[PDB]
């Protein structure tokens, strides 16, 4: 069955709209748990098994966390898009995608950020296409060859260097320290280094090694004031 | 001076801090105090929970910044410039929008009178100004109810 | 070949039954944000900065080896270089075909530097009409004047011998860029 | 009963121009600067912009709880994968099967209203699905064909755009409304051969995405004198 | 090929143009030969990709 | 002296429980149309 | 990933923020809501290879 927000003629033929808009989390971390939400989108799973979301804490910080009622004297979970409104877009993170092509319909409301992550563009990168171009094989004096094509594949070295306008940390004012810029902890032991999976306590050898963040790598863990 | 909005602004909240109305009274200017983020605490068995510090809480010292010292008889002035606003009208309507057409003349388009999966449509007098087609829509009202509904 | 790509609809399925075509073409995706940033280099970035936003683009298709394949003695087979064998690669500069990049699909380069790349066959979805299939009911999306039938073949593209190189580039447009810092305080909390 | 605020305007009391038998006047207007109407249509859905040989790297929930699990998604799973842009709004999108005054109204009571035919250009009122022509609660008929069958364009862009009539949308419940949600994308009503090409934008405080008027055209805050 | 760009069909005959009613089987003798088309003419009948 | 400001949490209460600081500054507030015109 | 430049820990709650002693468990009321770390702040904290 088809969970979440979806659209579609009847309760049989619908699409999913997941993840939601950015205006909206689908998982953070609440005061005793993590809650994610039902139009969550998981980047890759933890040993079928427990996704790997950001942690959307801005979000919820600034009354946009998962199960946050409305009411109207009259208790719904909608919040209309009402006037002189503020809030955050989900955070980029270290896995996310990084351009969604807008489609080109005849008119299109903050379609800055795509859902799935990244800035949705008009004219987004150019799709490269590769082929191998097909060679004949032998015909003439062999007994029935017929038609055939050589078996040739392709290699090479594809590299893409991407450019990415930088803005200064914004200046701080405070006595307490800012909070560290943690590393993204790991299911077992430590992500993004290759280890001994038996010299380890976990049984989470399944990934022999190397490992990912259980928590994508959201960053914004430095504050500042309102 | 705050000029690079270095620590919480508190003002336009619609606190009773205000300056005094009228010229022949005097101004008490109110301690500055500011809410910061922080963790939720649980107080024990009670289930009252307080909003411990965090790494995240912003703790704001004034003293470590460079200010002025101004002794007796002394002046200082700040100088601020407001971004290009809208600017609020001062005058309002003498029609409504919904309303701006001709009274005399019916439309030229049709409504539906007879439903179902092959309705039927008549066309507009100008008896039935209700039904009349709009082209701009009302403005967004969220819980816009009098006292009396609640 | 062109393969039409037309699954029978009838469990909870589309609004309507998706319909297109498959080419003969492969396709470049390097659509993620770990491609380019090593977890040093990222945590560098998330630390030294607060805020990114894409500025421009660069894909170089260099080290180009089309690889003939033959018996090899004694069972198994052996490869070797062409010099007659082409890559045919064509930048869709214009958008003129269907664009699938950006829909978070298992495409993507590897992860690591040290894995190797087999770029996704080229595929898009258009529109059609819905035709039952007699009594048996189910409904499939068939071909329409509306149907977009791409040919990629019906273009000019570079075809590259071994060795051969062969450059893009392209320019974001000025793009918000995304905050990579937080809030001390609650928005509702101002006061 | 007119009131102080009442608008009454005597329109001798301005400077006119009195023109002879044989006389003649013209007058000139320049059209603001305003988004010009496609003329061409989408071959594609734009929630159908994937790659239809290659499933998603991304997981959807699959067991649901307090501990939800996530499954990948497969290449024949296709009502599942996820969209990087949402719908655009829809507010009463009925159809008259579906659906004194009737359609989209907003009033005092229900004997107190002013319709709000045809609704917003970011959805249509009639249009062909797939085997029958689907004309909406809120629609306007440009003429009639014999009291009769009404005369409309023909939607199509709109229903190849999730914008189609009684497009239910569901919130895990049921209901026709979609909020207009941030990065949404929708197509306006088509411009056809009889529509009206102006209306003048009520001066109100603010508007929002009044750039074209419902009936048809352009919305001019000064349009042609 | 791109969908062709069909004139606009009309309830009888053919719209837009002066025809003898009387000289075809059509049910609008009260149009007198001259005739709108049943449905909007709309154009976007050339369509291209997202 | 710096304060902090933790009143108890546990009728309506806010979402979470609030925190703030006190600071020994005060502060100048003029934000009002009424201080800058009389009446006439 | 370098190892991350910690705040240093103090002995009850953190360090260098004022907090409310009685919101927290910690038996350092004494600072009265404002503590040092207990480990010196020494930095050194990111490695390189020799």
């Amino acid at each position: 069955a088809l969970t979440g927000l979806s659209t579609g003629t009847s309760q049989n033929t619908r699409i999913s709209l997941r993840p939601g808009p950015v205006s909206q989390p689908y998982h953070h971390w609440d005061t005793d748990k993590y809650v994610t939400g039902i139009n969550a989108i998981s980047h890759g799973q933890t040993t079928q098994g427990v996704g790997r979301f950001p942690n959307e804490k801005e979000q919820l910080k600034q009354l946009q966390g998962l199960n946050m009622h409305t009411y109207f004297p009259t208790d719904q979970i909608e919040r209309p898009l009402m006037v002189g409104s503020v809030w955050n877009r989900r955070a980029l993170h270290y896995e996310s995608q990084l351009w969604s092509k807008i489609p080109n319909l005849d008119d299109s409301f903050k379609t800055q950020f795509a859902a799935l992550g990244g800035w949705g563009l008009h004219q987004p990168p150019p799709q490269i296409f590769l082929k191998i171009l097909p060679q004949s094989g032998p015909i003439g004096g062999i007994k029935s060859m017929g038609i055939t094509t050589l078996v040739q594949y392709a290699v090479g070295i594809m590299t893409v260097t991407m450019t990415f306008k930088l803005g200064p940390r914004k200046a701080t004012g405070r006595w307490n320290p800012q909070p560290g810029v943690y590393p993204p902890h790991a299911a077992g032991h430590l992500p993004y280094v290759l280890y001994d999976p038996t010299a380890t306590d976990a049984k989470q050898h399944h990934r022999h090694g190397y490992e990912k963040p259980e928590e994508l790598w959201t960053a914004k863990s430095r504050v500042h004031p309102l | 001076v705050d000029h690079e909005y270095k620590y919480p602004y508190v003002l336009g909240q619609g606190q009773d801090t205000l300056a005094p109305e009228l010229p022949i009274w005097v101004y008490f200017p109110p301690q500055y105090a500011y809410l910061t983020v922080g963790d939720v605490n649980t107080q024990g068995i009670s289930g009252d929970s307080k909003k411990l510090a965090s790494e995240e809480s912003a703790f704001y010292v004034l003293e470590h910044s460079s200010f002025q010292l101004l002794g007796t008889g002394g002046t200082a002035t700040m100088s601020y410039k407001f971004p290009p606003v809208p600017p609020e009208n001062l005058e309002g309507c003498s029609q409504h929008f919904y309303e701006m057409y001709n009274p005399l003349y019916g439309s030229r388009l049709g409504v539906p009178d007879t439903l179902g999966g092959d309705p039927k449509f008549r066309s507009l007098t100008h008896e039935d100004h209700a039904i009349q087609p709009q082209n701009f829509m009302p403005g967004p009202l969220v819980n816009s109810v009098s006292t009396k509904e609640g | 070949h062109y393969k039409v790509f037309s699954p029978a609809a009838s469990k909870v399925c589309t609004i309507s039954p998706i319909m297109g075509y498959s080419t003969p073409w492969r396709y470049l995706d390097f659509n993620a944000l770990n491609l380019f940033f090593s977890p040093l280099e990222f945590q560098h970035l998330i630390e030294n900065y607060g805020s990114i936003a894409p500025d421009a683009l660069t894909v170089t298709i260099s080290e180009i080896a089309v690889k003939d394949v033959t018996d090899k003695t004694g069972g198994g087979v052996q490869v070797t270089d062409s010099t007659t064998g082409r890559l045919c690669m064509l930048v869709d500069h214009e958008y003129k075909y269907p664009y699938v990049l950006g829909q978070g699909q298992d495409t993507l380069a590897p992860e690591l530097p040290i894995w190797v790349y087999f770029p996704p066959q080229y595929a898009y979805l258009t529109v059609g009409d819905v035709n039952t299939q007699g009594i048996s009911g189910d409904s499939k999306k068939l071909a329409s004047e509306e149907s977009a039938f791409y040919v990629l073949e019906h273009s000019s593209f570079q075809l590259l011998g071994t060795g051969g190189t062969a450059t893009m580039s392209y320019k974001f447009p000025p793009v918000p860029p995304e905050n990579l810092e937080g809030c001390s305080q609650h928005f509702y909390e101002m006061y | 009963l007119a009131s102080e605020e009442s608008a009454f305007y005597v329109l001798e009391h301005s400077s006119f121009q009195l023109l002879g038998t044989g006389g003649t006047a013209t007058m000139s207007y320049k059209f603001p600067p305003v988004p010009p109407e496609n003329l061409e249509g989408c071959s594609q859905h734009f929630y159908e912009m994937y790659n239809p040989l290659y499933g998603s790297r991304l997981g959807v929930p699959d067991t649901l709880g307090g501990d939800p699990k996530f499954r990948s998604l497969t290449h024949e799973d296709h009502a599942i994968q996820p969209q990087n842009f949402m719908p655009g709004p829809l507010v009463n999108s009925v159809s008259t099967k579906e659906g004194a005054l009737t359609g989209l109204s907003t009033g005092t009571s229900q004997n107190t209203r002013i319709s709000l035919r045809p609704g917003p250009v970011s959805q249509p009122y009639h249009h062909w699905d797939t085997d029958k022509y689907v004309t909406g609660i809120n629609a306007i008929s440009h003429g009639q064909t014999t009291q009769g069958v009404g005369r409309f364009p023909n939607e199509k862009e709109q229903l190849k755009q999730l914008q189609g009539l009684n497009m239910h949308t569901y919130f895990p419940t049921d209901q026709i409304e979609r909020p207009l949600m941030v990065g949404s994308v929708w197509n306006r009503r088509a411009l056809h051969y009889e529509s009206q090409l102006w209306s003048k934008i009520p001066n109100l405080d603010d508007s929002f995405k009044t750039q074209f008027a419902a009936l048809g055209g352009w919305g001019l805050h000064q349009p042609p004198p």
